[PDB]
């Protein structure tokens, strides 16, 4: 019936049950007098299981009492879990009162099988402009975010959610877990900032808690996602549920901490033998059903910067499109600055896009690699070569790079909340127009901080 | 242009003198590293 | 009996303990003579102990007995300008310290809804890190570089220059022989700068188990003021000695090693101890005084040191720590070689935080040497060759030249806000383009000499109040006028 | 109180006791069968205990027995070991016949404490161009030398010893650990032909004894130099102290050897677990406390000819002045192959040297790391293409690179020619005058093995 813990070791607790009840595996137990949960990762014979602390170690003792709650770690989950922060086991911590809902659901499920994909690949429009040109998003897909060097992620993250927000039902979810304490609190208040926090739940996991805490979140942020993929209204169109996960690489370290102990043998340069498998487990799940549809967005860093690591190596597989930005020219003024050329897509394929924005966008790419090859300092003598066969490739590199400039709602500094969601056409009407070289006689600087070709129409012809 | 060619063609050869070099250099981290990854994983290995 | 138990082995520093049914996670250990052990292993029939003294006279058969209680440390503001061992005892010999709280040393950071975001700053008194790379109340910035190259004297200026601000400062050193010790001990003393530090020293003869706990002692010595609405600043001489201590004490302790030998729990131990650095939000700070301090917020910055081999940045505990840290100075050899001291390396070292922290003259300024700087760095590999360039090219260089020769700057001697302002607005409005490469370091010490004898009365409203307008840029224009001319460097 | 051993591997036995008597850590036990000494390293339950053997192992079976001296093994300390030899344990090997005292100390004991440490600021100078230009010393301090196997390490450890110890009134320690032995009978007959023998002690353990004398034989020379330091005249004041360490890379090397015997886990490059707190519990030792004032001078071994192996990476901490010699300067025939960069010490500052020292040093070491900036473009493309300023630089470096070297006393017989000392101010106006620039017409191939500005202007009319 009840167990006792006998070896201590971390955060690994081996307990000892009867011959006949051993929990399962993934089962979760229930230490009395303290608040901490077990969870079985692994069976040994003779009623003996490997087990991780879900909470923090207050002073465990050998020979404590634990009982068995038979049935995985379940988070409550439902339309009363809006607006509200939550502990990996469910537990509210913005002080504001219990959740009151019944519905709960594992955190463990299969993926979804072969005869359930969709029949199509459309694309999420976004109001972003570079996103929806260079690099298509997927209304499905699994994107991955790996630009550095900069803060604004969680700044570009704001910006994107909030689009969302208004661009997509809701029913959104933040599992952040692993993440810089403050950029949590930048968050929260941003979100109670724009008015816009109702509809969305959050899931934090704080760095100093057990790896028993760190691990088995972005699940549940999953299983709070397809509560809400499933729902159906009337009609029966599913919603399109969006999620986001600040780190997996912390998700993979934490499983690497804890391998160890486990009596797993080290592998490769010093992971976890079980690295794909523990990857694939949540990537598969992140799927576009034939009823309604999660995709997510994932901020992934790369440690030694380097492809070749193994983590990275194991991500690599499972992504459908890649967005990296830097400060180098996010310092030129451009506050969506993403690295237009270093972008990549499973989704630019000429037939989903059209044949129109797939040789827009390659010629696009071509200018701006041209420009990129040939600086004004690598050649020495600068200007005053190539005119019109390299120069107007130079004057193009510079409206195109103004033209990504894209005033924001959050921002409220000079910006009257404008929230510009530009239609995906105006914005291939305008590269065509740029390409085509109608705008040669425009000014440069009328192209900065535009919010439309016709924006930029008049302000151009304004002054 | 009769100095240029001379030049060029040093350059290129005295780049090849540096390759070789650095090719050797290369040889010996590699091997370094691989005994150095084999070593660690035996020693964890016999650990567990 | 449950509570007695024997010790069956002992060895290097570590104690296999029979017996203690009832011994808990982190419990101190009462040995016989006075002695104090941890526990950190619990297996199936013996109790893996850390002995913090001198192991030395444990034999076989000495009886142990389990206290109840974690470790503890005396906090209370009686430690200031005090030299102390990891647990609290005095060593400098000034006598019994009273302070009257008692604290525990593993504790948990404040919760996501309690905090909030980094608004002041924190001065340095270095041109470089204040203008380029700013650091404010409740960030932790990391100090990484290669051995002699200036790591440890920026944290001493960093110490020293707090004497006006009113945040206390905690200083942690590990791993350093003690004459190392006492030498910045006797500097700071020297100065005036001790009145409002505490030093906690487990030197290189000191256990392992002390250099592996010193960082979390100075940590909750450090969160006493910050919980009160006073603010506080900690400084850690190097993590590396630390986790090099830990990787002794745990394969010791017979647990699984990994890449470079470092056993699990690495990232966790440097990141439960640097997640504790963060701003509270004066609700939090009302709650926990109980209503006896209102209307205010309290603070704690970090700014731990690590050291690399040759530039490898890419080992396994740099990449750690360098993963956790909201920003990253960099040292060079070959900078520090080449003199330009302190050797920090604009091209690879942010700041995340960025200009909120600044304050408004500061935040207006540093732009025009931001961008100098960054454009400088891109015509250096022409730099063999000025010959074979247009005369914007040499410009820009010589510009470059310029601005990285202002940011070299004397040890122990920090500048204020006044004479940051004062520099950049000279550098910047191009007044220094008559100025030969040489020579600047003068020009810049004389400038600012003269600049605090006669125009004190500005000086002083720009150090108190740090506001940027129209009267102050008319002002210091006119007295950079003065200053140009009718003087000499 | 009578054991029994229980097995032998290489130079570790460990032996069985009585229950109530086991002896305790650094005690020491005789064999009654042979000559040995072991000494206790380690507790293993049972009253077993895990000991390293001081001298031969050779003709020891199982079986064999041992009594206990329950104390530390204890050296005859005071006056009457000055002009002696002695081995790991105080036995005399001069064949001079016993010492007479009854004086014996531990060599086991705690570092003093942080209170008595003492501030050092008194200069001290040798008489080497490099040494006392770039890396100044200063009484009571700690110096190191380090380089690899054939770099000149002894010659200049002996040539500062006779620049130094010969003329100074006070006493000296030699201990010598893991080097050549021919060395030891050279030195000692050197130092009886110069009647200066009556003021040294000396300690020899050589390459030829089994690790358990290699390992300890640094302590007796520790303990020898700490009683010279804290003895007092009778109504007197006390003298000074200097100390020599041959190689203390050994001292390291031997445990590295015996650690894996004694059931400790591998780490880093298959050196111990315990290295930093083994070299720490030593080199604390050597300090110059509110008594006495010790100097102590070490040449440390650098395996495989890389500076970031752990046991010379752990050891450039606890040095006052380091001093790197290079391979490469050596093999380019100048003589002493000490590196100008990697070179520091700790007591260059305006306030401690005054200002003209800290410039001149500064500009030396600005002009070398230029040279060795450039080094590359030259090796890719050319000389022609620098500037001209690049070429005087180039010039420069070398002839500073030459002027660095300088004939020795105790190296006439390898080279034939006789031995030279140049004074302080010297180096000092040469260095000035040579980065003034009016030495430039000077051939840079006078300024080889000459001391002395002047004596270079003579062989430069030479040629
Ligand atoms: N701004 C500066 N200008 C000139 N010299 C400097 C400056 N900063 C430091 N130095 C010099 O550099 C040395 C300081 O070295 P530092 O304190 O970084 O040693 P370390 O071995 O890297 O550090 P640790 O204290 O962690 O052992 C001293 O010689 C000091 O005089
Ligand atoms: N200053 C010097 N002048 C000439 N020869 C030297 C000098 N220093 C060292 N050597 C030569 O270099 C060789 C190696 O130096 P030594 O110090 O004896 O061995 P190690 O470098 O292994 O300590 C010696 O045989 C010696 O003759
Ligand atoms: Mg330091
Ligand atoms: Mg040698």
């Amino acid at each position: 019936s009840s167990g006792r813990i006998i070896q201590i070791i971390g955060a690994v607790i081996d307990v000892e049950f009867e011959r006949t009840s051993v929990p399962k595996i993934y089962d979760a137990l229930q230490v009395d007098g303290t608040e901490t949960t077990l969870e079985v990762q692994q069976q040994l014979g003779d009623g003996v299981v490997r087990t991780i602390a879900m909470g923090s170690t207050e002073g465990l003792k050998r020979g404590l009492t634990v009982t068995s709650t038979n049935a995985p770690i379940s988070v409550p989950v439902g339309t009363a879990t809006l607006g509200r922060i939550m502990d990996v086991l469910g537990r509210p911590i913005d002080e504001a009162g219990p959740v009151a809902t019944e519905e709960r659901l594992p955190i463990h499920r299969q993926a979804p099988s072969y005869a359930e994909q969709a029949a199509s690949t459309d694309l999420l429009e976004t109001g972003i402009k570079v996103i929806d040109l260079l690099c298509p998003f997927a209304k499905g897909g699994k994107v991955g975010l790996f630009g550095g060097a900069g803060v604004g992620k969680t700044v570009n993250m704001m910006e994107l959610i909030n689009n969302i927000a208004k661009a997509h039902s809701g029913l959104s979810v933040f599992a952040g877990v692993g993440e810089r304490t403050r950029e949590g609190n930048d968050f929260y208040h941003e979100m109670k900032d724009s008015n816009v926090l109702d509809k969305v739940a959050m899931v934090y996991g704080q760095m100093n808690e057990p790896p028993g805490n760190r691990l088995r979140v972005a699940l549940t942020g999953l299983t709070m996602a397809e509560y809400f993929r499933d729902e159906k209204d009337e009609n029966g169109k599913g919603r399109d549920v969006l999620l986001f996960v600040d780190n997996i690489y912390r998700y993979t370290l934490a499983g690497t901490e804890v391998s160890a102990l486990l009596g797993r043998m080290p592998s490769a340069v010093g992971y976890q033998p079980t690295l794909a498998e523990e990857m694939g487990v949540l990537q598969e799940r992140i799927t576009s059903t034939k009823s309604g549809s999660i995709t997510s967005i994932q901020a992934v860093y790369v440690p030694a910067d380097d492809l070749t690591d193994p983590s990275p190596a194991t991500t690599f597989a499972h992504l459908d499109a890649t967005v990296v930005l830097s400060r180098d020219i996010a310092s030129s003024g451009i506050y969506p600055a993403i690295d237009p050329l270093d972008s990549t897509s499973r989704q630019l394929d000429p037939l989903v896009v059209g044949q129109e924005h797939y040789e827009i966008a390659r010629a696009v790419q071509n200018v701006l690699q041209r420009y990129k090859e040939l600086k004004d300092i690598i050649a020495i003598l600068g200007m005053d070569e190539l005119a019109e066969e390299d120069k107007l490739v130079v004057y193009r590199a510079r409206k195109i790079q103004r033209f990504f400039s894209q005033p924001f709602h959050v921002a409220e500094v000079f910006t009257g909340a404008p929230g510009k969601l530009v239609p995906l056409k105006e914005t291939i009407r305008g590269f065509k127009g740029l390409l085509a070289g109608e705008y040669d006689h425009i000014p440069e600087q009328a192209f900065y901080m535009v919010g439309g070709i016709d924006e930029v129409i008049a302000k151009a012809e304004k002054l | 242009q009769s100095a240029r060619m001379v030049a060029m063609k040093a350059a290129t050869d005295n780049a090849g003198q540096l390759i070789k070099d650095l090719q050797l250099i290369y040889n010996k981290l590699r091997q370094a590293a691989i005994t150095q990854e084999i070593s660690e994983i035996v020693g964890g290995a016999a650990a567990v | 009996a449950k509570n007695e138990g024997t010790i069956v082995m002992v060895s290097d520093g570590i104690v296999r303990i029979h017996g203690l049914a009832d011994a808990m996670y982190g419990e101190m250990i009462e040995f016989d003579g006075g002695l104090f052990g941890m526990a950190l292993n619990l297996e199936q029939d013996s109790v893996g102990a850390v002995v913090l003294g001198n192991y030395l006279s444990l034999q076989e058969g000495q009886k142990a007995r389990c206290t109840g209680r974690v470790l503890e440390v005396p906090v209370g503001p009686e430690l200031l300008g005090r030299v102390v061992d990891a647990l609290g005892n005095p060593i400098d010999g000034k006598g019994p310290i009273d302070a009257k709280l008692t604290d525990a040393v593993e504790k948990v950071a404040p919760g996501v809804i309690w905090r909030q975001s980094v608004d002041q700053p924190v001065q340095t008194g270095y041109k470089s890190v204040d203008t380029m790379i700013p650091v404010g109340r409740g960030q932790r910035e990391l100090i990484i570089g290669d051995r002699q190259t200036g790591k440890t004297a920026m944290a001493i200026d960093a110490i020293i220059a707090q004497k006006n601000s009113g945040i206390k400062c905690v200083y942690v050193a590990i791993g350093q022989k003690q004459s190392t010790i006492a030498n910045v001990v006797r500097k700071l003393e020297e100065t005036g700068a001790m009145a409002y530090t505490t030093v906690v020293a487990a030197a290189a003869a000191d256990p392992a188990a002390m250099q592996y706990l010193a960082p979390y002692s100075g940590c909750t010595m450090g969160e006493y003021f910050r919980d009160r609405g006073e603010d506080a600043l900690i400084i850690y001489d190097d993590l590396s000695k630390q986790a090099v201590a830990y990787r002794q004490i745990s394969l010791l302790l017979r647990r699984p090693p990994g890449r470079e030998a470092y056993p699990g729990d690495v990232f966790y131990l440097h990141s439960r101890l640097l997640e504790r650095a963060s701003r509270v939000s004066a609700e939090y700070v009302e709650k926990f005084t109980n209503g006896a301090v209102t209307g205010k917020t309290g603070s704690l910055t970090a700014l731990p040191i690590i050291e690399t081999q040759a530039g490898d940045v890419s080992a396994f505990v740099p990449t750690n720590v360098i993963s956790i840290t909201d920003g990253q100075i960099f040292l060079e050899t070959s900078l520090f070689n080449a003199g330009i001291r302190p050797a920090v390396n604009a091209g690879i070292s942010v700041s995340r935080v960025g200009g909120s922290a600044q304050t408004k003259i500061i935040k207006k300024l540093s732009g025009g040497i931001r961008t100098a700087l960054a454009q400088y760095r891109e015509l250096a590999a022409f730099a063999q060759f000025a010959s074979d360039l247009d005369e914007a090219t040499r410009k820009q260089l010589e510009h470059g030249q310029r601005v990285t020769e202002l940011m070299k700057q004397k040890q122990y001697a920090p500048y204020s806000i006044a004479d940051q302002a004062v520099s950049v607005y000279a550098s910047n409005e191009g007044y220094m383009a008559d100025v030969e490469v040489k020579k600047i370091v003068d020009f810049d010490a004389a400038l600012i000499a003269y600049f605090r004898s006669e125009y004190a009365p500005l000086m002083k409203q720009i150090d108190e109040t740090g506001d940027y307008n129209k009267d102050i840029e008319a002002a210091i224009k006119a007295g950079i006028e003065s200053f140009k001319a009718t003087q000499t460097y």
